[PDB]
DNA sequence: GATCTGGCCTGTCTTA
DNA sequence: GATCTGGCCTGTCTTA
DNA sequence: CACAGTGCTACAGAC
DNA sequence: GTCTGTAGCACTGTGTAAGACAGGCCAGATC
DNA sequence: GTCTGTAGCACTGTGTAAGACAGGCCAGATC
DNA sequence: CACAGTGCTACAGAC
């Protein structure tokens, strides 16, 4: 007989129906059994403008430095006023974004219901407790290749895209005192798509450091402006004050090196978090403390540029530990769970390949012998473990490959029974320490493996040192170093590793492709303006509650 | 007359970007300003350019020990300090814009240090500190050297910059304005700068050509951003160094040349040749122009252009710099699917 | 209220909703306003089994030779009993199919509303008119690359797919007698997806003639069995007799050569329809009669095998005109409109490239200057005509490129003002004859161009002979030859060319990808079995009428 | 002893398919039966195999003018007619299965015709007409040559075929059954065939090895499809050409060898070596077997196998043929992403 | 040691 | 004409 | 210890 | 007793290009 | 006068791998 | 002369 426009808007967004398809269905269900059940299109267009950024009134105290005080801006082009002179650097970019703090207050006003519920069940009252809210924001950015370009009108544009997004991890309160902070809301599925809100869209290559900084400059300026002020928002009838903590952790290592002034990526200086060289990280594999920070990189490139002690290129690089570019964006000193998984899996793949052939006796084989070993390994892993060979190592293959039964399917090919147990012991050692960096909370989920991590990694390193020395004499992969030397202090400083992974962002890339193909106007001038809005709607808690609450 | 010959970049395609510099030191030409931060293949960012056999080759140059290293500035003001006392012969750079788009506001002296052995050259850069009344961070401006009885100074004028820090918004972030039209006299040491305002220079300009000789500087066609016009008028400014304050007088001359972002290659003692930037926002200038200047004033005569290829004629943009001795290098963006990935076609044009 | 399960099944199928997404919506609309409007899932599973093949009872008179008399078979695996011994040829194939005549019965029974209304509008009555029905079936088949392979269990399978489908073009009646035949139904959009019904899917490469014939053998056997019998179907309450005419025209040139025993494809014998050599088609460009037929290719390869006159390899090859393989599938002697368009467009692209540089004066250019000309042409066609450069010529680019204004955008680059006139005249000559092979009915909607075709092609050929002889001295594109020599007699023999194009099949490939990603179980054993059924549902007239009728 | 060396196919890996034949004519080995119909690079379909320097090279052979051309049959029965009167020395082929999966039911005699010039050889194929009682179209069967008193005849036995045309259905289309177990005596002209039934040969078999010597033929391990068994028993068949009807007797010998689809390379006068097909449907045979046969009967002894590589040991399938003089060629399917596209790794095994 | 010829190799063309 | 050294080139590694 | 599906078949709960 | 809703099954897609570095060698310049 | 349904706009995706053939050259065999 | 959309903005028709 009648549905609420909000309900059917959630129906249309959460089921991936395009506007045209939804209209096709609405007219049909309206001509059979004439009484219209669904709402027409225009009332949904009117329904959603309360959910998009630029609707609620807010203010910062003190005011944000070099950020405008207008609170009703919606979709802006990220060029931010690029003067289009011909003698200047070209305006090669099509890019669009939400202005940061506006999108922040939108995503926060989205969580009104959950903030109030978390207030009421911990039995805190609300005339009280409107002073010390603290929001922890995980931000994330990643490039993306193979984006087919449209004919359109102009300008000529690359076939790659960059996608800056964020997500609200936790929101707590500290009033009145002694209490560390009483968490009132926390994300239950932080690595999901439904909790990764898009901010900025660009048709830019990751690699061109000139255009990427031009597009991302204002965003970082807003971030640096927000660390000081208090947001004030009418939530639950009352004006309340919010603080923000930003943690940039959704970056793969290539991006971290690009963004912190380090050289990428097979350098002599391997770690993003420490200063040890590649060779130095073979002799001692497990004893390194985290030293690098954004402020220190900033003050080190000043050493590189001024060269105050007048030394040569190599002596200066050693003095500065490889900071030859100016760091541009502060990045949290942590690890990426997903790409660490994939790297360690490709390393073990190579180790199995070098155990089918016995490259610990015959130190230099041909290329056709290595290809033949690859063939036999892939055939075995097709018979058992039911895997096809992959062009590139991806996450699912890494998950199914680093199991104990896959190693036992490999040992059937290793001839002599000492290396068999050798790498079997290796694999079970590795499995005793994987859950520490992929759990959402290791201290509660797998506490004993948290406790036993130092000793386990010690034995892993010594097994590598002893019976794989032919491979790790002076060479190690960066993720192996991170996995063996820095995990415990990371999880003791932050609390978790897997909760801050790059998984949600890569999961959102799928949605980017989907919506560009079926949920936007097919033009260069409008496609990003549509993808951004529909993506923002799809990741709204308020629209997602209509799906579950109206089932249970 | 003049001839153009198409070149081929053998392996260096990712290093040249629309705003770059070619510095002629002791006959050898050096490319300065590359795309991105300096990689480890060349941790200096400066390359030696060698054109032979129709190929364009780049070679990594190194610095000395006492030199300060240098960000790859994109559109800096560049002044060839000629060989004289005391130390010859530097190359003044100020100040361009950084890979992450900041404006430098620093002055760098770039000179040759030692050779060889095997045609190896080491350079050196001294970041010269400036005390003033220093000029603001800018780009697209110009810098020239002048001698008056017979003290040496540097005139600095023009340019664009970001909007003032009070009106700059994260929605005004990339918009630029022309800086106020003062002239800056930079002594090269001590690094005392002084600013002077002129009644006849009412508005700032950028991307103009400045030709200096013997205590007179001629500013040719620039671009005014307030009125969006490219003036055809010529500015001629005459300085004189009397201790202690440099009196300074100006004049507007009837007609000059309506260009922006040109290539001024030197062919003679004090005579250059202009290979052309842009006449209007949609129409790049295709004609050559000889410019010799003397004690009477500046002279101007049309030379015949080379037979421009169809590609370099129907291109939207172009850029380049003087390879010296009446020879220059021009670049054209290329379009293809897949990416070539050689981003630019190269030509070498030469006079006589 | 409540909708008829047929209505909501059409809603679910025609809007590309998943089953999971549809259930997600159904429970939601059923919890707010508890009165259930949509039907649950199981009743739709019950609703569709009347629409899939294997539901209605039929019979052939006389019985089909070596085809079983069972009428209730659904989806079979196309291996057709491949004995799986290890010494035999492997069972490398995953393939599914409908048994041909059963699917034919299903589509025909689907067309019963339109058959009855077509009877009533011609004012023909029904107790009459049950003996002389004639159905014309257009068949189509095409390979398809870039099909990612599943992990699954087995067996190892290629990453290409072949997709055999058909569509019912027209159906007419001949009794009483004198009338040629009174057409009662005819397809209004024959090149659409909604009227291209899938028959058989395989994970097979186009090229392996061994496995493709093994899969497609039974299908061709059923085809050859159906040409003699008469089908009998209770349509409109009465039992009626149908006969079938099969026209295989949805094949690109490569597949026609593969399936008629000809050598592919840059041969000395160029035409599929005639026997003229390549050089012979330079001298005489417009005067060739169609001579080749499946009967005669079969007759000729026996000449090749037995070699009854004891000649050498080349004398035998020219005695047999290039028939060295046994033809395996009868193919209608016609042309493919889409691929002809694309071929002639790429030829004109090369001509423009050879006119920017003046290769009629400098006969041997370098490689770098040819690349330079390519760059300038692509930049010009980006400034005007709003085109990006393409890796490969496709249909839309071909349509936008062969316009008057695009040639005029090219002439701005050609310096000599007589070659400009030359290729401008060339382009309008070409446009005066393209609608003859692109129209659904040329004699009705462009009759004067149909009658003026001989003379127009004459002048086109002579312009090539005179002002482009540097290019066409002894070499011609195959599609140029077909376009210049065989169009009139084809359109006179068949009636049209564009109506029988491969456009609809290629359009169905889009649906193949879509369904594989969103409408099937993710396993090797089941995905084809699901794509086939859902694809068959999506192309049903009966389900498509619920969309149109309940709007207007 | 025996050694295996890995080979490399230089530029032709797209032609070898599991069912193919290698014919040893005058010391030169010829590959017959390629994937697909004959391309224009080799319009005959027969290639000359040259192994050298660890490389496997294929050369396009041509025919004579009086020869009939030949479809690439896949699993034909192949009998080396040895050099004797009248014209040596043929190579009997019958009948295999066609690129489009028919069964040929035609007999082809393949001989050498002329040479050279530059190590060029031309062959010739006479398709020999058969009058009978001809045997039905089949494959996987075996053909052998026998001499008695002292006439020469050809024995033909075994094989699979498609189901009878009365029971064959478009859902039975690819299922195969064993032909009825009769032996066919083919005179080679008069091209008259006779069929004889035997009380002890109760069911048909396929993919067996047939070894002939001086009017006695020994059928080794085959595959029975009705009961799905690989019999260990050996069949010995004694023929004798009496004017004018060929009396013929049979016997079952106690134990033979349990194999299917083997490689019988000849090493001595009447002595061969078996390199192994498959023992069971899931387990390929890895051991060698020497089989010399004399007037007394068959003899059989274990030889030690070569050191099978891990790849050739863990492969699911394999195939190949004898390169002659105690040497044979084996192939292994390869799995990789992307496609290599070299479909098969090759080894050459050799005895002594 | 000189000459001949078959077959390999590269580049262009034609359809995808 | 012999010797030296800078810089080019190839292959392997590390992250995507 | 990613996660939201992919559709079909069984098998309970609910009147 | 029919109708209804969910658990089990096995697998999906988003994660995708250059740069660093060590060793060998050759070419060009000098003594 | 609010509500409703469609026309205009500019562009999308399905069309995607080897084989034929002519000319030059070299290697190996013969006189 | 492929064709079924892609979403937003205007602009008529309909009480
Ligand atoms: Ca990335
Ligand atoms: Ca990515
Ligand atoms: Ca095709
Ligand atoms: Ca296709
Ligand atoms: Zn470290
Ligand atoms: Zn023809």
């Amino acid at each position: 007989f009648g549905l609420h426009p909000a309900v059917c808007l959630a129906i249309r967004v959460n089921t991936f129906l395009s506007c045209s398809q939804y209209h096709k269905m609405y007219r049909t269900v309206k001509a059979t059994s004439g009484r219209q059940i669904f709402q027409p299109l225009h009332t949904l267009r009117n329904a959603e403008k309360e959910l998009l950024p630029g609707f609620h009134q807010f203010e910062w105290q003190p005011a944000l430095k070099n950020v405008s005080t207008s609170w009703d801006v919606g979709i802006i082009d990220g060029l931010s006023g690029w003067t289009v002179s011909v003698d200047d650097v070209p305006a090669d970019t099509i890019s669009r974004r939400f202005r940061y703090d506006v999108a922040l207050v939108s995503a926060l006003k989205d969580l009104e219901e959950d903030i109030m519920e978390g207030l009421r069940e911990r039995a805190l009252d609300d005339s009280m407790c409107t002073s010390g809210f603290t929001v922890v924001v995980k931000e994330s950015c990643d490039g993306m290749g193979d984006v087919s370009e449209k004919h359109g009108s102009g300008p000529a544009v690359p076939e790659k895209a960059v996608r800056f997004s964020f997500t609200i991890m936790s929101i707590s309160i500290r009033l009145e005192g002694e209490d560390d902070g009483i968490t009132i809301f926390q994300e239950q599925k932080p690595n999901s798509e439904l909790s990764c809100r898009p901010l900025c869209l660009m048709f830019v290559d990751e690699s061109d450091h000139e255009t990427l900084t031009a597009i991302l400059g204002p965003v970082v300026a807003e971030r640096k402006a927000m660390m000081e002020s208090r947001l004030i928002i009418s939530v639950g009838g009352l004006l309340r004050s919010f603080r923000f903590f930003f943690r940039g952790t959704g970056y793969d290592e290539k991006m971290v090196r690009e963004m912190e002034g380090l050289e990428a990526s097979g350098s002599t200086y391997i770690c993003t978090l420490c200063d040890s060289t590649r060779a130095e990280a073979s002799q001692n594999m497990v004893l390194h403390s985290i030293t690098r920070s954004h402020d220190e990189n900033l003050e080190r490139y000043e050493i590189w540029r001024k060269n105050p002690f007048s030394e040569s290129a190599d002596e200066l690089r050693d003095r500065v530990k490889g900071v030859s570019a100016k760091p541009f964006m502060e990045t949290q000193p942590t690890l990426d769970a997903l790409h660490c998984d994939i790297g360690n899996a490709t390393e073990f793949y190579k180790i199995f390949q070098d155990e089918i052939g016995e490259v610990y006796q015959k130190p230099n084989p041909s290329r056709e012998e290595r290809r033949r070993w690859r063939s036999t390994l892939d055939k075995q892993l097709r018979k058992k473990m039911k895997l096809k060979p992959v062009m590139r190592m991806n996450g699912n293959y890494a998950r199914r490959l680093m199991t104990r039964e896959a190693v036992e399917a490999v040992c059937e090919l290793v001839p002599s029974e000492e290396r068999r147990e050798a790498l079997l012991k290796l694999m079970d050692l590795y499995l005793q320490m994987k859950p520490v960096w992929r759990s959402t909370c290791p201290s509660r989920d797998c506490p004993d493996q948290l406790c036993q991590y130092s000793y386990n990694s010690q034995q892993f390193a010594d097994l590598l040192s002893s019976m794989f020395k032919y491979r790790y004499d002076g060479k190690i992969t960066n993720y192996l170093h991170k996995t063996l030397a820095h995990v415990p202090e990371i999880v003791e400083r932050d609390g978790s590793i897997g909760a801050w992974a790059s998984e949600g962002n890569e999961s959102g890339n799928k949605l980017f492709r989907r919506f560009r193909k079926m949920n936007a106007r097919q033009s260069k001038t409008f496609e990003l303006e549509d993808i951004l809005k529909h993506h923002w709607l799809y990741t709204s808690k308020y629209l997602q509650k209509f799906m579950e609450a109206h089932k249970n | 007359s003049m001839s153009l010959q198409p070149l081929t970049a053998v392996n260096c395609g990712s290093l040249v970007q629309p705003g770059f510099s070619l510095l002629d030191l002791e006959g050898d030409v050096y490319l300065f300003g590359q795309k991105g931060w300096p990689k480890r293949s060349c941790p200096t960012g400066i390359f030696g350019v060698r054109i032979k056999k129709g190929e364009l080759k780049l070679r990594a140059i190194s610095f000395s020990n006492n030199s300060s290293y240098l960000p790859p500035l994109r559109c800096p003001a560049i002044a060839h300090f000629e060989a004289q006392d005391g130390k010859p012969e530097c190359y003044l750079i100020h100040g361009g814009r950084t890979p992450n788009n900041e404006l430098s506001s620093s002055l760098y002296m770039l000179s040759v240090d030692s050779r060889g052995c095997n045609r190896k050259v080491t350079l050196r850069c001294e970041e010269k500190e400036l005390v003033g009344d220093v000029p603001s961070a800018r780009y697209g401006h110009t810098l020239s050297v002048i001698n008056s009885r017979g003290k040496t100074a540097c005139v600095l004028f023009g340019g664009r910059s970001y909007m003032p820090p009070t009106e700059r918004t994260t929605q005004n972030w990339n918009s630029v304005v022309d800086c106020p039209p003062q002239v800056y006299l930079i002594d090269l040491e001590f690094g005392c700068c002084t600013a002077h305002t002129l009644p006849e220079l009412t508005d700032g300009q950028s991307f103009h050509v400045a030709l200096a000789r013997q205590d007179c500087v001629y500013f040719l066609g620039g671009h005014i951003l307030s009125s969006d016009c490219r003036p055809s008028r010529l500015i001629r400014l005459h300085v004189e160094l009397l201790l202690g304050s440099p009196v300074l007088t100006c004049t507007i001359l009837h007609e000059g040349l309506t260009i922006t972002s040109a290539i001024a290659s030197p062919i003679g003692y004090h005579e250059y040749i202009i290979f052309g930037g842009y006449q209007s926002e949609t129409q790049k200038r295709m004609e050559c122009t000889y410019v010799g200047l003397d004690d009477v004033g500046v002279h101007m005569e049309s030379r015949e252009p080379p037979q421009w290829t169809s590609e370099i004629s129907h291109s939207r943009t172009w850029f380049g710099g003087s390879l010296g001795k009446g020879t220059a290098l021009v670049a054209i963006p290329s379009e293809g699917n897949p990416t070539p990935p050689e981003a630019y076609h190269f030509y070498q044009v030469s006079f006589q």
